[PDB]
């Protein structure tokens, strides 16, 4: 699904 | 620097006194007096660059933060406040980004206990601008988690919640976010594997998303929903009463069309679902054969993909090695 920053 | 840390610290001293006074057996706090939420909106605004969040962390900005979202929550409920959503959504924004790339804020936010049974409680909320910040805290959480991540993230009931909250998503924004932490999760034990199935309805919706018309000309959701299946899939093959909802809702027809897709995760996702699909169940086999899964399992073998090569050749291993009687 992996990672991220959020939007 | 300003040390909203310090306020929010305060404000959630002042919470925390009524709590005690107010146990579980008058007049309760509330946060627009203390201008709260464009206090953290700041320290949300501040956490994107890395900079500032190398000073967040030594402080202990992550806790006071994730503090301030739990109190909240125990406080106010399932509300819907205006202001009591969007402080908990830049809270939880905040959080997204602190435990972004993060080894060390993983693992703290997660063993707060208290704050991640907050957290799961969440994706019930009536908003779903809420429903994808707290998905994609999760996601985060979920992604390369240590031992005591994964069991606490088992622990809390997050995957039930997550696939739950799934099934009643209608913004792709928050889909997007739901389904990234799921296929997640799903990677991390069978027991969460087991409990994407558990739901009812769940496996229904997730051969929904092979064939899900996108807006917006991305194919995100069907990467990840098809990631999602591939996964439990293992766990899908030794179940009869599961194979059974694959397939009434056309699964198989999808996964071969699947092969033919001009993306490469989607290709990848199908020849591991086939994998576990195509052992141990002679009608699906028997299916698969009719199809021309064989045919279309003999181009992909020659792929520079480690996976798609494994996945196409392990697959056609198990349909060749269980040739139905037709076939002679």
């Amino acid at each position: 699904g992996g990672e991220a920053l959020a939007d | 620097m300003l040390h909203l840390l310090e306020q929010i610290r305060a404000y959630c001293e002042t919470c925390w006194e009524w709590q005690e006074a107010h146990e579980p057996g008058n007049p309760m706090p509330a946060p627009v007096e203390h201008q709260i939420c464009p206090a953290v909106c700041v320290l949300m605004k501040l956490s994107f660059d890395e900079e500032h969040r190398h000073a967040m962390n030594e402080l202990g900005g992550l806790q006071a933060i994730a503090e301030l979202l739990q109190v909240d929550c125990e406080m106010y409920g399932l509300t819907n406040d205006h202001y009591s959503i969007t402080l908990r959504r830049y809270a939880g924004m905040a959080l997204t980004n602190l435990t972004f790339g993060d080894v060390a804020n993983k693992a703290t936010l997660c063993s707060m206990k208290g704050c991640m049974r907050a957290l799961v409680a969440q994706l019930k909320s009536e908003s779903e601008d809420l429903q994808q910040v707290i998905a994609s805290v999760l996601r985060n959480l979920s992604w390369r988690a240590d031992v005591n991540s994964k069991k606490t993230l088992r622990e809390v009931g997050s995957v039930k919640a997550l696939m739950e909250c799934a099934l009643e998503v209608k913004k792709e924004s928050t889909l997007k976010s739901v389904l990234s932490a799921l296929w997640n999760l799903s990677a991390h034990c069978t027991e969460n594997k087991a409990d994407i199935c558990a739901v009812d309805g769940a496996l229904a919706f997730l051969v929904g998303t092979l064939t899900y018309r996108s807006q917006t000309n991305t194919l995100a959701i069907i990467e990840s929903g098809g990631g999602i299946l591939r996964n439990v899939s293992s766990l899908i093959a030794t179940n009869e009463d599961h194979r059974q909802i694959l397939r009434e809702n056309n699964c198989l027809q999808t996964l071969l069309q699947h092969l033919k897709s001009h993306s490469l995760t989607i290709v990848s996702n199908a020849c591991g679902t086939l994998w576990n699909l195509s052992a141990r169940n002679p009608k699906d086999q028997e299916a698969l054969w009719d199809m021309g899964a064989v045919s279309m399992l003999k181009n992909l073998i020659h792929s520079k993909h480690k996976m798609i090569a494994m996945g196409s050749a392990a697959a056609l291993r198990n349909l060749m090695a269980n040739r139905p009687a037709k076939y002679k």
